[PDB]
């Protein structure tokens, strides 16, 4: 499933556990819309923090 | 058919047909419901009907 979030107003707690936890064990694709995330982009020496 | 206790002279009898629940009723495991309130108290519909 290629599953599309919008609102993501109520889906309890519970139901994400799930969805992005089955994204994985199933190949499922969540596609997130309504977040705002800058972005960073450091390079292989600071790898993450 | 039959009399029908009641509907029928009044010999009170003294031995019925009672049906019971077979073990108690009301063993823990009380419903719960979580609950996920808007979360902008500013975009809530409420139009239509």
């Amino acid at each position: 499933v290629h599953m599309t979030i919008n609102e993501r107003a109520g889906m309890s707690k519970l139901v994400a556990d799930n969805i992005i936890a089955s994204v994985i064990k199933s190949n499922w694709v969540v596609d997130i819309l309504d977040i705002e995330y800058t972005a960073e982009v450091m390079t292989p020496s600071e790898g993450y923090t | 058919q039959v009399g029908i206790p009641k509907l029928e002279v009044d010999h009170i009898s003294f031995s019925n047909v009672v049906s019971m629940m077979t073990a108690n009723i009301r063993t823990g495991d009380d419903m719960a419901v979580e609950r996920v309130n808007p979360d902008d108290v500013r975009a809530i519909n409420i139009r239509n009907a």
